[PDB]
C-alpha cells in the first residue's frame, strides 16, 4: 500500500537547535498529513494538521510545510521536551498511515560502548537452558549492532535485545543481548562471541570465552 | 481507496 | 474538553477475542462528519493504524487487519468498541482510540475540510499482553565476568510484568542499568540489570541483587560475585 518514509530515523540535538524532520509518502496525499510528537510514556500528541497548520495550543516554535509527496516538520528552537519521537500521518487514502517515526535525543560526544560477555551460569544450565549475554555500556548514539557466533557460526533468531532510555546524566545508552540455547546444544560447542559495531569503534570489538574452559 | 473527505 | 479513555482486559489468550472500549465526552459521535479511530503501539515500534468509525456509521479497516476486526458505536453511551478475534502474541501494544474532527461549518454548510486532516485528541492508551502464560515467579541467576567490572543478574522466565530490580537492599544506583523486559517465544518475561564498578571494589564491596515479583509472591535476594570462590 501507499508508503510513508520519514528521515532521518534518528536525530542527535542539542537545547536551541533548529530542526527539521521530512516525510516522503510513496504517492501524492495532496494535503492531508498531520505531525505529532511522542513523549515516552504518553499518547502521540497533535502538532500539525492539514500539512502546515498550528494546532491549537501548540508552541509556535513548531511548524510544517510542503504537499503531494514531500513533507517536512521544523522546530525553530528546541527546548528540553522536544526531545522524544515524532509521526507523521496520511489521511488522503484508506488506509490512513504513519510513518516508522524519527527519535530527537540530546547530543554528546561519540562513546564507544564498553562490552562484556557473560557465560550460563551453572545454576541455569542444571535447569536446561542456557542464556549467554552481551553488554554494550554508556555508548552513544544509540545505534548498534551485536552479532553472535558459535564456533564461527553467525547466530541467527535465538537473541533477543533490549536498551535503555537515554540517561539523563551523561545522554548514553546501554545494550543487553541474550543468545538463548538449550543446554544440549551449549555443550556441542566451545567458542561464544559477541561481535559489536558501533560508530565509536574503528572497527568491531569482540567479546568471547570457551565453554567449560576452567 | 480516497478517504472520506478527499477531492 | 474533549477526552478519551479505553477500558479492556490487559492480559488475553492467544486464539481469543480482545474487545475494547473508547468511552469519550465532549463530542458526540452524531455530530456531522466527526470520527474516532483505533490505533496501536506494539513495543518500542512505530504506531500502525486500525480502523476508524464516523458519525454516518461509515467504517473503514486496516486491509491487514480487516478479517479480524469489527468496529461499533454506541452514539447514546458515548462508546466505540474494537473487537479484534483470534489474537496472537504479535497483537501485544498499547491501543489508542482517538478523535478525528469533521469540516468546519457555516450555519450548516461545511466551509473548511482542513481540519479533518489528523487525529486531534487521544486516550491514554491500554496496555494489552497476548500470552498463554499463568501467574510465574522469575529464576534469578548471576551474571559475572571480572578499571571498569561488569557484574549483574538475569530475571528469567516470570509472568506477567512488572518485577522490581534493586542492589544491595537499594544502596547501590550509580552505574545500575535495569534493562526493558523482553517477551520471549514462550510467553514468558525475561530481563538482565548489570551494574559497572571500579574493578577494585569487588574484592572489598559485596554486590546483591534484589528481585521482586509481586504477581507471584517471589521475592529474591541473589548475592553476584567473581566466580571461583
Amino acid at each position: 500500500a501507499l508508503q510513508l518514509t520519514q528521515s532521518p530515523s534518528s536525530l542527535s540535538a542539542s537545547v536551541g537547535d533548529r530542526i527539521t524532520i521530512t516525510c516522503r509518502a510513496s504517492q501524492g496525499v495532496t494535503s492531508a498529513l498531520a505531525w505529532y510528537r511522542q513523549k515516552p510514556g504518553s499518547p502521540p500528541q497533535l502538532l500539525i494538521y492539514d500539512a502546515s497548520s498550528l494546532e491549537s495550543g501548540v508552541p509556535s516554535r513548531f511548524s510544517g510545510s510542503g504537499s503531494g509527496t514531500e513533507f517536512t516538520l521544523t522546530i525553530s528552537t528546541l527546548r528540553p521536551e522536544d526531545f522524544a519521537t515524532y509521526y507523521c500521518q496520511q489521511l488522503h487514502f484508506y488506509p490512513h498511515t504513519f510513518g516508522g517515526g524519527t527519535r530527537v535525543d540530546v547530543r554528546r560526544t561519540v562513546a564507544a560502548p564498553s562490552v562484556f560477555i557473560f557465560p550460563p551460569s551453572d545454576e541455569q544450565l542444571k535447569s536446561g537452558t542456557a542464556s549467554v549475554v552481551c553488554l554494550l555500556n554508556n555508548f552513544y548514539p544509540r545505534e548498534a549492532k551485536v552479532q553472535w557466533k558459535v564456533d564461527n557460526a553467525l547466530q541467527s533468531g535465538n537473541s533477543q535485545e533490549s536498551v535503555t532510555e537515554q540517561d539523563s546524566k551523561d545522554s548514553t545508552y546501554s545494550l543487553s543481548s541474550t543468545l538463548t540455547l538449550s543446554k544440549a546444544d551449549y555443550e556441542k560447542h566451545k567458542v561464544y562471541e559477541c561481535e559489536v559495531t558501533h560508530q565509536g569503534l574503528s572497527s568491531p570489538v569482540t567479546k568471547s570465552f570457551n565453554r567449560g574452559e576452567c | 481507496e480516497l478517504d472520506a473527505w478527499a477531492s | 474538553r474533549i477526552t478519551l479513555k479505553e477500558s479492556g482486559p490487559p492480559l488475553v489468550k492467544p486464539t481469543q477475542t480482545l474487545t475494547l472500549t473508547c468511552s469519550f465526552s465532549g463530542f458526540s459521535l452524531s455530530d456531522f462528519g466527526v470520527g474516532v479511530g483505533w490505533i496501536r503501539q506494539p513495543p518500542g515500534k512505530a504506531l500502525e493504524w486500525l480502523a476508524i468509525i464516523y458519525s454516518d456509521d461509515d467504517k473503514r479497516y486496516s486491509p491487514s487487519l480487516n478479517t479480524r476486526l469489527t468496529i461499533t458505536k454506541d452514539t447514546s453511551k458515548n462508546q466505540v468498541v474494537l473487537v479484534m478475534t483470534r489474537v496472537s502474541p504479535v497483537d501485544t501494544a498499547t491501543y489508542f482510540c482517538a478523535h478525528r474532527r469533521g469540516p468546519t461549518t457555516l450555519f450548516g454548510v461545511p466551509i473548511a475540510r482542513g481540519p479533518v486532516n489528523a487525529m486531534d485528541v487521544w486516550g491514554q492508551g491500554i496496555t494489552v499482553t497476548i500470552s498463554s502464560t499463568s501467574t510465574k515467579g522469575p529464576s534469578v541467576f548471576p551474571l559475572a565476568p571480572s578499571g571498569t567490572a561488569a557484574l549483574g543478574c538475569l530475571v528469567k522466565d516470570y509472568f506477567p510484568e512488572p518485577v522490581t530490580v534493586s542492589w544491595n537492599s537499594g544502596a547501590l544506583t550509580s552505574g545500575v542499568h535495569t534493562f526493558p523486559a523482553v517477551l520471549q517465544s514462550s510467553g514468558l518475561y525475561s530481563l538482565s540489570s548489570v551494574v559497572t564498578v571500579p574493578s577494585s571494589s569487588l574484592g572489598t564491596q559485596t554486590y546483591t541483587c534484589n528481585v521482586n515479583h509481586k504477581p507471584s509472591n517471589t521475592k529474591v535476594d541473589k548475592r553476584v560475585e567473581p566466580k571461583s570462590c
